[PDB]
């Protein structure tokens, strides 16, 4: 590999540099406009997400088939963690794009979405209480990529250990005692279980919206969604 | 012929 | 409360003592089974395990300190995740199979007998494999299970639950240090254990979809408690 | 509900 011989600062440097940009909405609400805006954005972010993933150390070392599988498993968790991250400094709101801040009130508009909006807002608030940092965030999202589909399968689990080592290095650099370090490592990784939950509930609502055919979906989004069932 | 298969290659 | 003042070793003793029993199935190899009745055995087993689980939860440090409404919510969110981690735990030493009960061992080529669920079977086998890979320990297992209980439904409502979760992290670390792991091995293993909960969460969400499908077909017997647990999702 | 009663029993 190569990911395994990077130092901790180099690993975080790599992940900071791979980071995708914050995109803007094609914006100039109801069920159709909500879903049309959101799925257009999701489609656009997905293309950037795919090129981000190839820049995650250790990722390109996998076979194309394993890369496909990990991205199909995790793409919604990754869009969600990004959304919740963007939204931190905007309490009670979700920043889908800098020109598209949405209240839970607009989540009502779509059938079944207010439940997901509330879970996302909770996650964001939780990230805020914990004072989550950017360096930690990029580690978490890389962890999601490598971990989420990893069971349907060593190098990859060694890569995950390298990222753990990296998170700990960031917290120690930031001054935390050893005990604050393992407690905070635990708090962060537990949040990934809730991000998983949100992704599964979101995927189910995406399929439901696919079926109700309220909005046409991009072929890419259809294939990302299809891979889940 | 998955789109993702192409986009991971480009 | 009394939970926050427990030491690591007291925490571990508490949890080990609250361990529910492994129950038997009414499986009989003499009897033919359809995919339906084979599933009835599993749902029947889950229903009995649930009654034990509810009384085990009462003995998890910090749980009884919560209001009834919050206990209800936490159990409704986590019940299938907890049944599943227990099954994977029981199946550890039986590679390629799931030990639903001592008298009921199913390999994954028997899990095709039911449609749409062989993939759930595969994910459980994948998880039991991972436990084996890591040599998961009984004391780590009970910590993990209590984490699921307190954590799963925590962001769909409290500072108390988070203080208890921190105690369990402390307990996990203590267990790893006392097994002689380096500090680096301890944080790595901590992360390895906690990342499992993401997979266990996925399986539960996917099983819940198969549970709902099963109910809609009204082929397999589901008990009144299972019906209400499902409904909570 | 059933869980409610099991818990407070």
């Amino acid at each position: 590999s190569l990911a395994l011989s990077l130092t901790a600062d180099q690993m975080v440097s790599a992940l900071l540099d791979a980071e995708p940009p914050i995109l803007y909405s094609e914006y100039d609400f109801s069920e159709a406009s909500m879903m049309g805006l959101l799925t257009n954005l999701a489609d656009r972010e997905l293309v950037h997400m795919i090129n981000w993933a190839k820049r995650v150390p250790g990722f390109v070392d996998l076979t194309l088939h394993d890369q496909v599988h990990l991205l199909e498993c995790a793409w919604l968790e990754i869009l969600m963690i990004g959304l919740v991250w963007r939204s931190m400094e905007h309490p009670g709101k979700l920043l889908f794009a800098p020109n598209l801040l949405l209240d839970r009130n607009q989540g009502k508009c779509v059938e079944g979405m207010v439940e997901i909006f509330d879970m996302l807002l909770a996650t964001s608030s939780r990230f805020r209480m914990m004072n989550l940092q950017g360096e930690e965030f990029v580690c978490l999202k890389s962890i999601i990529l490598l971990n989420s589909g990893v069971y349907t399968f060593d190098h990859i689990h060694r890569v995950l250990d390298k990222i753990t080592d990296t998170l700990i290095h960031l917290m120690a650099k930031a001054g935390l005692t050893l005990q604050q370090q393992h407690q905070r490592l635990a708090q962060l990784l537990l949040i990934l279980s809730h991000i998983r939950h949100m992704s599964n509930k979101g995927m189910e609502h995406l399929y439901s919206m696919k079926c109700k055919n309220v909005v046409p979906l991009s072929d890419l989004l259809l294939e990302m969604l299809d891979a889940h069932r | 012929h998955k789109i993702l298969h192409r986009l991971l290659q480009d």
